[PDB]
C-alpha cells in the first residue's frame, strides 16, 4: 500500500513565487 | 443574476462587462455562511460562494488612498503586460524551457510608485496593464496589522478544523486593473477568495475536466495553467476544451469564494468596473488519509500524474526527456 501512498502525495504549488 | 444593490442603488453590474467565451456555464450557489448546504459544500469540497462571512470586514474601507498611506514602504510585486491576460509562470522553472518568453513582467516597487504608474497610465490613455500580486507580510503599517487582526479569524479557524487542512500559509493581496484577466490554472492548496473592492468573474471547473483543460507539463514555468487560449481555442490541439462546462459566478465586495484545492478556475475583473481588490486565504491541503478507497477521485488521479512527470525528470536526468519517454510507452502499447 506504500507505492500508493507515495503517488499520492500532493505539494503546495501556488501561483505566487 | 446580477443583484440589485440595497437603497435602490440599482444593479452592481451588467453583463455586457462580462468577456465572452466558448463554453457553458452553471451558476455557483450563493448562500450564507449559516445555511447547512454551505457547509455541506466546503466539506464536499466544492465550490461556493458565502456572502456573509465578514472575513475582511475590516479591509472593505480599503481603497489606494487608504492602502497607500498605511501599506508600509515594503517592496511589492507588480505584472505588467500589453495583454488582458496575466498568465502565471514560475521564474525557477524558466531556465528548462529557455525558449518560453512571458507575455508579462515582474517589478519590485513601492506602492505609492504602483499609485504613480496607475495614474500615468490613466492620464496618457496607455494600454499598459498592471496587475499588483503581494503576499501580506510584517512590512505592512500599524493600521493594515489592526484590520487583519481584525479579520474573522474565529470563522476561518473553526474551518480550517473541521476540514482538517493544513497551515494558512499566504494571504495574497491582489489589485488589478479592470478587464485583467488571470488564465485557467488550478492550486495546490485551499483558497478562501474574499473580495473587497470592485467585481471578479470566477468560472471554476472540477478537477475531472483535466482531459479538457491540457496543462502544460509539470516542468515547464507554466504548470498548473491550462494550455488552451479562452479567447481563441485551438480545437485541433486540444479537442476536448469542446466539452468544458464551467461553474460560475461575479464577486462583490463582502463575498468570498471557496475554490477547492484542485478546481480550475478562471478569474477575470469586470470590464469596465475600475480597480479590483481580493484578499485570498491559502491553506496546505489535509493530508493523504489513512485508508486509500477505491476507485480514486479525479484530485487523486491528478496527483499521481503529478508526481509520475516529478519522478521522471528526475530520473531522466532532464525535464525535456519525460515527453519521448511516455510516447514511447503508449504508441502503439495504450492507445
Ligand atoms: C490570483 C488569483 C486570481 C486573480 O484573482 O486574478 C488566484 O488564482 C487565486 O487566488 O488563487
Ligand atoms: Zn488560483
Amino acid at each position: 500500500l506504500e507505492v500508493a501512498e507515495y503517488l499520492l502525495q500532493h505539494g503546495a504549488d501556488v501561483n505566487a513565487q | 443574476e446580477p443583484r440589485e444593490e440595497a437603497g435602490a442603488l440599482g444593479p452592481a453590474w451588467d453583463e455586457s462587462q462580462l468577456r465572452s467565451y466558448s463554453f457553458p456555464t452553471r451558476p455557483i450557489p450563493r448562500l450564507s455562511q449559516s445555511d447547512p448546504r454551505a457547509e455541506e459544500l466546503i466539506e464536499n469540497e466544492e465550490p461556493v460562494v458565502l456572502t456573509d462571512t465578514n472575513l475582511v470586514y475590516p479591509a472593505l474601507k480599503w481603497d489606494l488612498e487608504y492602502l497607500q498611506e498605511n501599506i508600509g514602504n515594503g517592496d511589492f510585486s507588480v505584472y505588467s503586460a500589453s495583454t488582458h491576460k496575466f498568465l502565471y509562470y514560475d521564474e525557477k522553472k524558466m531556465a528548462n524551457f529557455q525558449n518560453f518568453k512571458p507575455r508579462s513582467n515582474r517589478e519590485e516597487m513601492k506602492f505609492h510608485e504602483f499609485v504613480e504608474k496607475l495614474q500615468d497610465i490613466q492620464q496618457r490613455g496607455g494600454e499598459e496593464r498592471l496587475y499588483l500580486q503581494q503576499t501580506l507580510n510584517d512590512t505592512v503599517g500599524r493600521k493594515i496589522v489592526m484590520d487583519f487582526l481584525g479579520f474573522n479569524w474565529n470563522w476561518i479557524n473553526k474551518q480550517q478544523g473541521k476540514r482538517g487542512w493544513g497551515q494558512l500559509t499566504s494571504n495574497l493581496l491582489l489589485i488589478g486593473m479592470e478587464g485583467n484577466v488571470t488564465p485557467a490554472h488550478y492550486d495546490e492548496q485551499q483558497n478562501f477568495f474574499a473580495q473587497i473592492k470592485g467585481y471578479k468573474r470566477c468560472i471554476l471547473f472540477p478537477p475531472d475536466q483535466f482531459e479538457c483543460l491540457y496543462p502544460y507539463p509539470v516542468h515547464h514555468p507554466c504548470d498548473r495553467q491550462s494550455q488552451v487560449d479562452f479567447d481563441n481555442p485551438d480545437y485541433e490541439r486540444f479537442p476536448n476544451f469542446q466539452n468544458v462546462v464551467g461553474y460560475e459566478t461575479v464577486v462583490g465586495p463582502g463575498d468570498v469564494l471557496y475554490i477547492p484545492m484542485y478546481w480550475w478556475h478562471h478569474i477575470e475583473s469586470l470590464l469596465n468596473g475600475g480597480i479590483t481588490i481580493t484578499v485570498n486565504f491559502w491553506y496546505k491541503g489535509a493530508p493523504t488519509p489513512k485508508r486509500i478507497e477505491y476507485p480514486l477521485k479525479a484530485h487523486q488521479k491528478v496527483a499521481i500524474m503529478r508526481n509520475i512527470e516529478k519522478m521522471l525528470g528526475e530520473a531522466l536526468g532532464n525535464p525535456q526527456e519525460v515527453g519521448p519517454l511516455l510516447n514511447t510507452m503508449i504508441k502503439g502499447r495504450y492507445n
